[PDB]
């Protein structure tokens, strides 16, 4: 059974996770626009930059986030951005969200200048995680949990972060025990993703360099969050 | 450093 003091957390969090949202004028381009390596890339860039804005808003609304050292907020934001994106995109492919044009969106991803070494793992992650039949709450909690990771590089008060992350993990676990009494290893399976996600940061930094040397157009926001000269 | 992130965080 979930406590009152917890059921209030999950609600505020679940609240933020549905508050903001990507504009339909943008998300419609997965459908309308032509399908070329340039147009695909541009659209993918547009998606990322807007999502970054949604992330900040969401993250800010996370309980206790703002009491944190401002230098630590940047480190957390710059550290979970990509991982959060993978989850949102996973959700999209997994829930086959309508405003996602999954098939078409996978088209544009498959052809945007992304190395094969990266596309494969990217989708394998998508297939395996989809097969977890996650509830929007699970995605939401793993996100907040991804964002509030203490063990992020360049973090000063890592203890302060743990204090913020612990409460969510438990809420997530509590739920696992409730809605998944049959299978006890669910929670640990969920946490596994956390590691899988990490793996992708190495890969992502690569692709940024690749695109970069190919005079690929990013945005002032993305360049900031991902440290690109 | 980080003009945009800070800015968004203050809006
Ligand atoms: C800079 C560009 C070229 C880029 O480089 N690497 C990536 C990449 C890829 Cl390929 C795969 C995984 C992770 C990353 Cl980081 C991207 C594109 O990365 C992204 C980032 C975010 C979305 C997105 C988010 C929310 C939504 C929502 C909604 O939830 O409101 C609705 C509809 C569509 C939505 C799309 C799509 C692609």
């Amino acid at each position: 059974e979930l406590t009152p003091d917890q059921q209030t957390l999950l609600h505020f969090i679940m609240d933020s996770y549905n508050k903001q949202r990507m504009p339909q004028e943008i998300t419609n381009k997965i459908l309308k626009e032509e399908f070329s390596a340039e147009e695909n890339f541009l659209i993918l860039t547009e998606m990322a930059t807007n999502h970054v804005q949604v992330l900040v808003e969401f993250t800010k609304k996370l309980p206790g986030f703002q009491t944190l050292d401002h230098e630590d907020q940047i480190a957390l934001l710059k550290g979970s951005a990509v991982e959060a994106m993978f989850l949102r995109s996973a959700e999209i492919f997994n829930k086959k969200l309508p405003s996602g044009h999954s098939d078409l969106l996978e088209e544009r991803i498959r052809n945007s200048g992304i190395s094969d070494e990266y596309i494969t793992p990217m989708f394998s992650f998508y297939k395996s995680i989809g097969e977890l039949k996650m509830t929007q709450e699970e995605y939401a909690l793993l996100t907040a949990i991804v964002i509030l990771s203490p063990d992020r590089q360049y973090i000063k008060d890592r203890e302060a972060v743990e204090k913020l992350q612990e409460p969510l993990l438990d809420v997530l676990q509590k739920l696992c025990k409730i809605h998944q009494p049959e299978n006890p290893q669910h929670f640990a399976c969920l946490l596994g993703r956390l590691t899988e996600l990490r793996t992708f940061n190495h890969h992502h930094a690569e692709m940024l360099m690749s695109w970069r040397v190919n005079d690929h157009k990013f945005t002032p926001l993305l360049c900031e969050i991902w440290d690109v000269q | 450093d980080h003009q945009l992130l800070r800015y968004l965080l203050d809006k």
